[PDB]
C-alpha cells in the first residue's frame, strides 16, 4: 500500500516520435476487447465505423456491427425495438447503468476503456504490466476476498480477476494466443481507441519538423540581412 | 503626401509598429511582449473554433469535447493547440514578467500595473477553461480552489455559494464559467490595447537600462523581422507539444469524466498555477493561507516601490543579479512542491522556499539594491 | 481641431445669461404651442401625404384579401 | 551565376516576384506532401492499413 | 540581388504552404463532422419489399418511402396528364427505375 | 492624352491577374502536368 | 496643468465626449447614435447573463430558455429585455439611417460605409440570435434563409451545407450560431470605435447642411444632458414593450419547439428584415431575389454617388422631402407586405413597392436635386 | 386564466413592475427635461449682434 | 428503475411515454403540449376560451 511499482518501458512499435501504431496489433486488440473484456468494460466512444480504414475494411466492419443487438428510437406505435448493429452505432453498454456493472463485480465499477490508456500514468506501460503483472501474495498479505493481488495497481489489492491467460481466445491471423502477445495487442488497441490520432498527429510531426528545418534559418538569414546594416556600422566621435 | 502618416487608422499603425522608435540593443527578452498577443490571438481562434462545437452541459460537456477530438474534422489538432497554447501563453507570461523584473522595466508604473492586471485576467481565464472539459481535475480542482474564498469571515459561505449558483459546483457553475471564459479574453485585449497605450508615452526600455533616445532605430524592419522569428520559435515550440507530446504538460486524471463521489488521489491546478498553490498549502490556517496566495501575485504590485538600486537594471548590478536567479530557482522549487503531496519532506521544503520568495523580493533585493549603491560611492 | 482654431470670426456680440438668473421655461405654452402649429404646418403637406397612402393602399389591399376569400355566386 | 539568371528572369519587377512566388509553392506542396509521405511510410513499412489492406 | 531574394522567395513559399494547412484545416472542421457523415446515407434492401406495397424508413431524422410498384402502377403513372399536373413533371424523370419510387416521407404543404 | 500614355500598368496588371487567377486555383486545389495532374 | 487634456487615456475621453466641439443645433435626430452605443452595451450585459444559463444543444436548447423564465432569479426580465433590446436596436438603427440619408450625413464617406458594415454586422447578430431558442420560427427561418445561399450557381449547394456543418439546420449548426452570436457584439464594438474615429475628423454635421464652424459649444454638458434624456426615453420605451407587452414584436410560433416535420402557415423573420424579405419574395427567380435581397441592402453603400443636389441637406429641398418620405411609407408598406401570405392582392403590391424602392434611389431622388437646382439657378 | 399563468407565470410580478416603472418615469422624466432647459436656458436666451466698422 | 409518489421538485407527469404513444392513441393527431399554448396561438385566452365553448 502506498509503495511504488511504476511500470518499466517495453519497446512497443509505436513508441518511436515517428512510428505509427502497428494496424495488424490493433485489429488483434480489438479481438480481444470484443472476447474478453467487452463483458465487463464499456467503450462508449467507439463506433463499428471507426475500425475503418484502421484494421477492418468497410464491409468487415459492417459483419461485425450486425452481430450485435441494439435499441433503437420509438417506432409507429411508440415501442422500442431491438435490432443488428449498423457501423452508426456505438459500442455497446454491458450493462444499462453503473449500479447495474457494480452490482455484478462484488460493489466494483469497470472503468469505460475509451481512454483508459491515455487517464493512467504509464499508459500502455502501465496497462500492459497490470495484465501480465499477476501473482502470488507476499508473505504476510492478506487481501479481502474477491480482490486479487497486483504490484502494480494502487494499493496492490485489484478488483478485477486477471483476465488474459494462454489461448484465452483465437486469433483472425492465426497469431500464437500466449498471455504477453494478448496484452501487448490489446493494449496497442487500447492506445489508439484513446488517441485515434496518433498516426496522422506523428505524419504531421515529420512535416513541421521539415518545413522548420527549411524556414527557422531561412528567417535567420533574412533578420542577419536586414541588420547586417547594424552590425557592421563604426562610430566615430569627432569634437572640435 | 505620405498616406502611412496621415490616413486617421493608417497613422496608429505606423505609430505604433513601423515608425516606432525602438532602442538598438533590445534583447530576445523583449520578444515576448509580441509573442503574448499571438498567444492571445492563438487562443481565440482555436477558442472561436471548439466553441462551434463544445457544450457546457454538465452532461454533454466531456463527451462534447471528445467529440471534438474523434468526430469533428481536425478537431484534435484545434483542441490540443488551444490547451498547449494555454501553456505556452503561461510561459511567455513569466518570461515577460522575468524582463521586467531583472531590467528595472517596472518603474513604467502604469504600463506595469496594466500588466498585473493582465496577469490576472489570462489566470482568471485558463482557470475557467480548464474547468470546461468536465474532468477529474477539472472539477475538483475548481471546487477546492473557489472554497478558498469560504475562508473570507462573515461572507466567505454566501460568497463561494453564489459564485456556483448553488450547494456545490454543479450543472450552473460550468454554463456561467463558459460565458466567462469566452467574454474574457475580449477584455483582455482591451486592456492590452490600452497596455501598449501607456507604454507608447516612453518607449521601451533596453538591457542597459540606459536611457536610448541617442540609439533609436525605426521598427520596421529591425524589428518586424526579429519578432517575425520569435513567432516561429513560439510555433516550433508550441506544434512540438501538439504533435509530439500534447499530453506533456497536462493530467491524466482530467481522462475520467467528472464524478462527485470519488475524489482523485492527488488534487493539483494546472503547472502554471503550482508556485502558488504550494505557497497556500505552506500555511496551516486556511485564511492565511488564502492572503499568502493573493500576495503571492499582487506583490508584483508593490516592487515598484521595493526598488532602491540607482541603476535601472541588473546588468551591472551583481549582488542582485544572483538573488534574482534565486528567486527564479525558488519558484522552479515553489512548482515542484506544489505538484507533490503534502508529506515529508515537501511539507517542510514547501515552507522553506514560501518564506524565501517572499523574504527576496521584500528584504534581500531591496538591501542588495544598497549595497551595491555603498560599493559604488552613491 | 478643436476650440480655439475652428474658424475665423470677425464682429459678432454674443450676450447671454446664467441659468440661475432664468426660467426654465420661459411662456412655455404661450409661445410654444403657436411654434408647434408653425413647425407643423411646414411640414405636414411633405411628410402626411405618403402615410395617407399607405393607409390606403392598406385598407385597399386588407380588404381585397377578404373579398377573394369568400365566395361569389357562381 | 544562376542566382543572376533568376533575378533578371523572375525577381526584378514585382509582379513577377508574386507569379514565382505562387507558382512554385504549387510545385512545392505537391513536391514536399509526396516526398515526406513517402519518407514516413518507410519509416513505418507494414505497420499502415494502406500497407495491409490488400489482404481484406 | 539574386541569391538574398532567393531567401525571401523561398521562404514565403514554405510559409504560404503551412498557412494553406493552417487555414483549410480550421475549414473543414467547420465541414460535416464524421458522425453526422455516418448518417448522410441510408442502405435499403429491396428484395425485402412486396410489389405494391410502400415500406417506410427514416432518413436525416425524416420517414423516407420506398414504393415496389406494380405493372398497374408504371403505366398508370406513364401516360398521366402531361401538362395539366398542378407540379408538372412526368414519372419517367421523377425516378432511375420504373418499379421503384423513392420520395421524402413529409407533405410538401404544411 | 498623358493617361493612356499611361497604361503602363496594363503588363504589370496583366502579371497581377495570373497572380489572382492562379493565387485562387492554388488555395482551392488538371490540365497541369505533374500538380494534380496525378492527384 | 489640467489632467483631463494630459494624461493619455483621459485625454482620448475628453477629446471625444466633454470638449469636443459639436454643432449647437443638432436635432433629436442625433440623439441615435449614443442610443445605439446603449442598445449595444445593453445586449452585451443582458445576452451575458443569458449565456450563462443557456445551453445550444437541440435537444436542451428551447428548454433552458423557458428555464430561465421560469426558475432563474429575474431571469424572466433579462431575456425580455434582450428580446426588445433587439427590436430597440433595430428602431434606433433605422432612425439612424433615416438621418444620414436626410441631412446628407453620408458625404463623410469612410463614416459612412463603417456604418453599413455596423449595420450588417448587427443584422448577421440578430439573424443567429433569433434561432438559438429554437423554436418553429428560429427554426423554419433559418432554414429557408441560409438556402437562398443555394441560388449561387457552381458553389449554392455546396456553400450552404458547410455552413450549416450537415444536411439540414441542425446541432452543429446551433452550436456554431451560438458562438458567432457571441463574439459578434464585440467586433461591433470595434468596428463602432473607428465608426466614431472617422466622425471624429470632421465633426458632426447639422440639420441646415451648412458648416458650424462659427457656432459650435462644448459636448458636455449640453449634449451630456440631452443625450441622457434621450436614453431616458429609450428605457421608457423597451421598458413599456418588455413590462407591458413582452411579445408584442414577436411571432408565437416561436412558443412551439422546432419541428422538422412540421412546416408553420406562414415563415416569416423578425420585422427588421421585413422590407427585405418582401423585396426578394417580389422576384420570381431565386438568385433574382436574392440579388434583390442583397442590393436592398448594399445600395446603402452607392447613396453617396447618385447625390446631385447642391445643398447637403434636404432640409431646403421641398421635392427631395417629398420623395423621402415617399421612400420611409414604401418601407413601411414593404414590411406589412412581409409579414403577410403570397396571395392577392400583396403579390402585386409587393412587386410595386420593391419597383417604387429603387426607383426613388436611383432615379427619382437623384432627378429631384438636380430639378431643385435648376430651380435656383445653378 | 391558468393556461395564461402556466404561459406566463411572471405576469403578476411584470404588470406590478410596470407601474413602478410608469411612476418612476413620471418622475424622472420632466425632472431631467427641466435639467436639460436649466443648462440649455443659456444658449436659449442669448441674444446676437453683428457690429462692423 | 422504480416507482415512488411525487414530490414538490417533480414536473407534471407525461401521459405517455413519447409523442409516437400520444398519437396512437388519438387517431393519429398529437394533443400540442399545454405550457405554452396560450403564449403560442394568437388570440391567446380569447381563442382558446371560445375554442372550448365554440
Ligand atoms: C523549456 C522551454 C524554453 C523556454 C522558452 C520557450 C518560449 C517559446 C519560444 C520563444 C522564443 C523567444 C526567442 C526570440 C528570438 C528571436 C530572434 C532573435 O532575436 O535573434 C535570434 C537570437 C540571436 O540572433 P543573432 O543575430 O545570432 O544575434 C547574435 C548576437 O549578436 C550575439 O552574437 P555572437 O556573434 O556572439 O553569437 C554567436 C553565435 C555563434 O555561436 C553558435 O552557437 C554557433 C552555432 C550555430 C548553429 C548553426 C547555425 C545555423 C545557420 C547558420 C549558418 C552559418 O551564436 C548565436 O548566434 C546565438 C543564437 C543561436 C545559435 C543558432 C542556433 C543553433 C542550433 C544548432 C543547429 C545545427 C544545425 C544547423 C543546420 C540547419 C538546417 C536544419 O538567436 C536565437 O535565439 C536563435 C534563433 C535562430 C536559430 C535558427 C537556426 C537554425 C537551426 C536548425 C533548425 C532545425 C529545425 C528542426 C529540425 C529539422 C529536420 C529537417
Ligand atoms: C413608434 C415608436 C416611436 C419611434 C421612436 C422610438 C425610439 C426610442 C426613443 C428614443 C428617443 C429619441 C428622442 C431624443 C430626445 C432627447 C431630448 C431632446 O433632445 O430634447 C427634447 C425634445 C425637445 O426639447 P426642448 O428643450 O423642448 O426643445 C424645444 C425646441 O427648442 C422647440 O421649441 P418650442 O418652444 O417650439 O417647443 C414647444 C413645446 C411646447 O409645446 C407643447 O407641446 C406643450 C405641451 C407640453 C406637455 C407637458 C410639459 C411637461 C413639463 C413642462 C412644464 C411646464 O414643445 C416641446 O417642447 C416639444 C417637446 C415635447 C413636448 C413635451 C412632452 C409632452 C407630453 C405631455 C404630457 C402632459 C403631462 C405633464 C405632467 C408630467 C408629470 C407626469 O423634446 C422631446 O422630444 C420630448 C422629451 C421630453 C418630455 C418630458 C416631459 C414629461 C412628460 C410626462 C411624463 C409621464 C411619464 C409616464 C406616466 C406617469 C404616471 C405617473
Ligand atoms: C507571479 C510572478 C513571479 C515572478 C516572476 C519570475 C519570472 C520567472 C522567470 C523566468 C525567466 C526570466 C528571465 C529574466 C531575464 C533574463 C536576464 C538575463 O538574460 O541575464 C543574462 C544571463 O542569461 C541567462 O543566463 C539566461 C538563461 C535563462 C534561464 C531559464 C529560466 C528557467 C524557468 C523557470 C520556470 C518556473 C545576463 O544578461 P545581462 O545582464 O543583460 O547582460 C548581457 C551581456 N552584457
Ligand atoms: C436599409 C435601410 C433603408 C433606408 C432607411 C430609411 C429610414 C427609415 C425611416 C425612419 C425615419 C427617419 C427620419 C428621417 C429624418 C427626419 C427628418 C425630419 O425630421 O424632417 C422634419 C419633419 O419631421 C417629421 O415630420 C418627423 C416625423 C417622423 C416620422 C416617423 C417615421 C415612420 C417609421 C417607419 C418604419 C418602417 C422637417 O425637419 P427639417 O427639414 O430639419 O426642418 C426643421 C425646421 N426648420
Ligand atoms: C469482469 C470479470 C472483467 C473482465 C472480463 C475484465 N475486467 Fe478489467 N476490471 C474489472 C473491475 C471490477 C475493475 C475495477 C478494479 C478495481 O480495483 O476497482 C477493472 C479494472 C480494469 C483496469 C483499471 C486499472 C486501474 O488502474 O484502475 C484496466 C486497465 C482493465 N480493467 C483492463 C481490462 C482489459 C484489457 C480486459 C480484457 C483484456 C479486462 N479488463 C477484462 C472487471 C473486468
Ligand atoms: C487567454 C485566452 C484563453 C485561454 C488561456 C484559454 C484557456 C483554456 C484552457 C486551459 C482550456 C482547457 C483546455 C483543455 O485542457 O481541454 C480551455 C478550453 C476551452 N476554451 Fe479556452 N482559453 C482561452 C480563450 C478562449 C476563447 C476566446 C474561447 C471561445 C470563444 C475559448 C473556448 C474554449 C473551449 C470551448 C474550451 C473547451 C474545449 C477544450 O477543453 O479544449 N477559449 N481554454
Ligand atoms: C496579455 C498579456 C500581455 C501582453 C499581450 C503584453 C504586451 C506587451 C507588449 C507588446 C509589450 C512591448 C514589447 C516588449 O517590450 O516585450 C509589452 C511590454 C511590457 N509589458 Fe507587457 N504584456 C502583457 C503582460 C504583462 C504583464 C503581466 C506585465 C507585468 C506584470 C507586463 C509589463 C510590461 C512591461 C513593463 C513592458 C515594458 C518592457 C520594456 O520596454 O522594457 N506586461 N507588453
Ligand atoms: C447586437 C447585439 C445582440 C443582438 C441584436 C442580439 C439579438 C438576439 C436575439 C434577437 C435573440 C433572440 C431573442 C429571443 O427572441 O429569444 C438573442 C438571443 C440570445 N442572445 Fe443575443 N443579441 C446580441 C448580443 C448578445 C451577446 C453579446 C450575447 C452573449 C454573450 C447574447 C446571448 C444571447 C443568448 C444566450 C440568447 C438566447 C436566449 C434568448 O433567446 O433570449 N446576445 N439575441
Ligand atoms: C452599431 C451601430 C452604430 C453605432 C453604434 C453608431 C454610432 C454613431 C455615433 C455615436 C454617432 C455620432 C452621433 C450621431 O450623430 O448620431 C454616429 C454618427 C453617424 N453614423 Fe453611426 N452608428 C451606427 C450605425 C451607423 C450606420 C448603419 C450608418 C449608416 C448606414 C451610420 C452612419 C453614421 C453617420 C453618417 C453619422 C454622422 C451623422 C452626422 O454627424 O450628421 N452609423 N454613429
Ligand atoms: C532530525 C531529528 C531526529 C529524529 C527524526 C528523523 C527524521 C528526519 C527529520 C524529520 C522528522 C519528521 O518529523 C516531522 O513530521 C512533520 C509531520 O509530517 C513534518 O513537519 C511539519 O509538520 C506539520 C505538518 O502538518 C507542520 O505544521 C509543520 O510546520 C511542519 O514542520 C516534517 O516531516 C517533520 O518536521
Ligand atoms: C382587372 C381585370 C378584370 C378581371 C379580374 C378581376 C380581379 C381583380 C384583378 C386581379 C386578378 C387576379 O389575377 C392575377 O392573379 C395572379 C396570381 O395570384 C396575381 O399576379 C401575380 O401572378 C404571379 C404570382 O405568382 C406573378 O408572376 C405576377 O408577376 C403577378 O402579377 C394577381 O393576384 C393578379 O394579377
Ligand atoms: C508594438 C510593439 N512595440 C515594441 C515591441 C518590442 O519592443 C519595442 C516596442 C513589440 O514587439 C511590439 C509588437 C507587439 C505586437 C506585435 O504583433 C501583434 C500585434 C497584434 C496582436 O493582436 C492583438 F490582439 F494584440 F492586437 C498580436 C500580435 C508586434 C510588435
Ligand atoms: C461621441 C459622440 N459624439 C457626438 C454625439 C452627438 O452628435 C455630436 C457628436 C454623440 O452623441 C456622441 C456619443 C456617443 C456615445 C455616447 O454614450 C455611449 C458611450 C459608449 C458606449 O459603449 C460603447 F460600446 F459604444 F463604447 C455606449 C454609449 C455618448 C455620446
Ligand atoms: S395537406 Fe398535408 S400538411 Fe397540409
Amino acid at each position: 500500500s502506498d509503495l511504488e511499482l511504476h511500470p518499466p518501458s517495453y519497446p512497443w512499435s509505436h513508441r518511436g516520435l515517428l512510428s505509427s501504431l502497428d494496424h495488424t496489433s490493433i485489429r488483434r486488440g480489438f479481438q480481444v476487447y470484443k472476447q474478453v473484456c467487452s463483458s465487463c468494460h464499456s467503450m462508449d466512444y467507439v463506433a463499428y465505423r471507426h475500425l475503418v480504414g484502421v484494421c477492418y475494411t468497410e464491409d468487415e466492419a459492417k459483419a461485425l456491427a450486425e452481430e450485435v443487438e441494439v435499441q433503437d428510437g420509438p417506432n409507429e406505435d411508440g415501442e422500442m425495438f431491438m435490432r443488428p448493429g449498423k457501423l452508426s452505432d456505438y459500442f455497446p453498454k454491458p450493462y444499462p447503468n453503473p449500479e447495474a456493472a457494480r452490482a455484478a463485480n462484488n460493489g466494483a465499477l469497470p472503468p469505460d476503456l475509451s481512454y483508459i490508456v491515455r487517464a493512467r500514468h504509464g499508459g500502455e506501460d502501465y496497462v500492459f504490466s497490470l495484465l501480465t503483472g499477476y501473482c502470488e501474495p507476499p508473505t504476510g498479505v492478506s487481501l479481502r476476498e474477491g480482490l486479487y493481488f497486483n504490484p502494480y495497481f494502487p494499493g496492490q489489492a485489484i478488483g478485477m480477476a486477471p483476465p488474459i491467460y494462454n489461448e484465452v481466445l483465437e486469433f483472425d491471423d492465426g497469431t500464437p494466443a500466449t498471455m504477453s502477445q494478448v496484452a501487448k495487442d490489446v493494449c496497442t488497441f487500447l492506445r489508439w481507441a484513446a488517441e485515434p490520432e496518433h498516426d496522422h498527429r506523428k505524419r504531421m510531426g515529420l512535416k513541421m519538423l521539415l518545413m522548420m528545418g527549411l524556414l527557422l534559418p531561412l528567417v535567420y538569414a533574412m533578420k542577419r540581412h536586414k541588420w547586417s546594416v547594424l552590425k557592421s556600422r563604426k562610430l566615430a566621435y569627432r569634437p572640435p | 503626401t505620405n498616406i502611412r502618416k496621415s490616413h486617421p487608422l493608417m497613422k496608429i499603425v505606423n505609430n505604433a509598429f513601423i515608425d516606432l522608435p525602438a532602442p538598438s540593443n533590445i534583447s530576445s527578452w523583449w520578444n515576448f511582449g509580441s509573442l503574448l498577443g499571438i498567444c492571445l490571438i492563438l487562443q481565440i481562434l482555436t477558442g472561436l473554433f471548439l466553441a462551434m462545437h463544445y457544450t457546457s452541459d454538465t452532461t454533454t460537456a466531456f463527451s462534447s469535447v471528445t467529440h471534438i477530438c474523434r468526430d469533428v474534422n481536425y478537431g484534435w489538432i484545434i483542441r490540443y493547440m488551444h490547451a498547449n497554447g494555454a501553456s505556452m501563453f503561461f510561459i511567455c507570461l513569466y518570461m515577460h514578467v522575468g524582463r521586467g523584473l531583472y531590467y528595472g522595466s517596472y518603474t513604467f508604473l502604469e504600463t506595469w500595473n496594466i500588466g498585473v492586471i493582465l496577469l490576472l485576467t489570462v489566470m482568471a481565464t485558463a482557470f475557467m477553461g480548464y474547468v470546461l472539459p468536465w474532468g477529474q481535475m477539472s472539477f475538483w480542482g475548481a471546487t477546492v480552489i473557489t472554497n478558498l474564498l469560504s475562508a473570507i469571515p462573515y461572507i466567505g459561505t454566501n460568497l463561494v455559494e453564489w459564485i456556483w449558483g448553488g450547494f456545490s459546483v454543479d450543472k450552473a457553475t460550468l454554463t456561467r464559467f463558459f460565458a466567462f471564459h469566452f467574454i474574457l479574453p475580449f477584455i483582455i485585449m482591451a486592456i492590452a490595447m490600452v497596455h501598449l497605450l501607456f507604454l507608447h508615452e516612453t518607449g521601451s526600455n533596453n538591457p542597459t537600462g540606459i536611457s536610448s533616445d541617442v540609439d533609436k532605430i525605426p521598427f520596421h524592419p529591425y524589428y518586424t523581422i526579429k519578432d517575425i522569428l520569435g513567432a516561429l520559435l513560439l510555433i516550433l515550440a508550441l506544434m512540438l507539444l501538439v504533435l509530439f507530446a500534447p499530453d506533456l504538460l497536462g493530467d491524466p486524471d482530467n481522462y475520467t469524466p467528472a464524478n462527485p463521489l470519488n475524489t482523485p488521489p492527488h488534487i493539483k491546478p494546472e503547472w502554471y498555477f503550482l508556485f502558488a498553490y504550494a505557497i497556500l498549502r505552506s500555511i496551516p490556517n486556511k485564511l492565511g493561507g488564502v492572503l499568502a496566495l493573493a500576495f503571492s501575485i499582487l506583490i508584483l504590485a508593490l516592487i515598484p516601490l521595493l526598488h532602491t538600486s540607482k541603476q535601472r537594471s541588473m546588468m551591472f548590478r551583481p549582488l542582485s543579479q544572483c538573488l534574482f536567479w534565486a528567486l527564479v530557482a525558488d519558484l522552479l522549487t515553489l512548482t515542484w512542491i506544489g505538484g507533490q503531496p503534502v508529506e515529508h519532506p515537501y511539507i517542510t521544503i514547501g515552507q522553506l522556499a514560501s518564506v524565501l520568495y517572499f523574504l527576496l523580493i521584500l528584504v534581500l533585493m531591496p538591501t542588495a539594491g544598497t549595497i551595491e549603491n555603498k560599493l559604488l560611492k552613491w | 481641431r478643436q476650440f480655439g482654431h475652428l474658424t475665423r470670426v470677425r464682429h459678432v456680440i454674443t450676450y447671454s445669461l446664467s441659468p440661475f438668473e432664468q426660467r426654465a421655461f420661459p411662456h412655455y405654452f404661450s409661445k410654444g404651442i403657436p411654434n408647434v402649429l408653425r413647425r407643423t404646418r411646414a411640414c405636414i403637406l411633405r411628410v402626411a401625404p405618403p402615410f395617407v397612402a399607405f393607409y390606403l393602399v392598406y385598407t385597399w389591399g386588407t380588404q381585397e384579401f377578404e373579398k377573394s376569400k369568400r365566395k361569389n355566386p357562381a | 551565376t544562376l542566382t543572376a539568371r533568376l533575378y533578371s528572369l523572375l525577381f526584378r519587377r514585382t509582379s513577377t516576384f508574386a507569379l514565382t512566388i505562387v507558382v512554385g509553392a504549387l510545385f512545392f506542396e505537391r513536391a514536399f506532401d509526396q516526398g515526406a509521405d513517402a519518407i514516413y511510410e518507410h519509416i513505418n513499412e507494414g505497420k499502415l492499413w494502406k500497407h495491409i489492406k490488400h489482404k481484406y | 540581388k539574386g541569391f538574398s531574394y532567393l531567401v525571401t522567395a523561398t521562404t514565403t513559399v514554405g510559409v504560404a504552404y503551412a498557412a494553406k494547412n493552417v487555414v483549410s484545416q480550421f475549414v473543414s472542421s467547420m465541414s460535416a463532422s464524421a458522425d453526422v457523415l455516418a448518417m448522410s446515407k441510408i442502405e435499403i434492401k429491396l428484395s425485402d419489399i412486396p410489389e405494391g406495397k410502400n415500406m417506410a424508413f427514416k432518413w436525416r431524422g425524416k420517414p423516407l418511402f420506398v414504393r415496389h410498384r406494380t405493372k398497374k402502377e408504371i403505366d398508370q403513372e406513364a401516360a398521366v396528364e402531361v401538362s395539366q399536373l398542378r407540379d408538372p413533371q412526368h414519372d419517367l424523370e421523377r425516378v432511375k427505375k420504373p418499379e421503384w419510387v423513392i420520395l421524402i416521407g413529409v407533405c410538401t404543404h404544411l | 492624352r498623358y493617361r493612356q500614355l499611361a497604361r503602363n500598368w496594363v503588363p504589370t496588371a496583366s502579371l497581377w491577374g495570373a497572380v489572382g487567377a492562379v493565387g485562387l486555383v492554388w488555395a482551392t486545389d488538371d490540365w497541369v502536368p505533374y500538380i494534380n495532374g496525378k492527384f
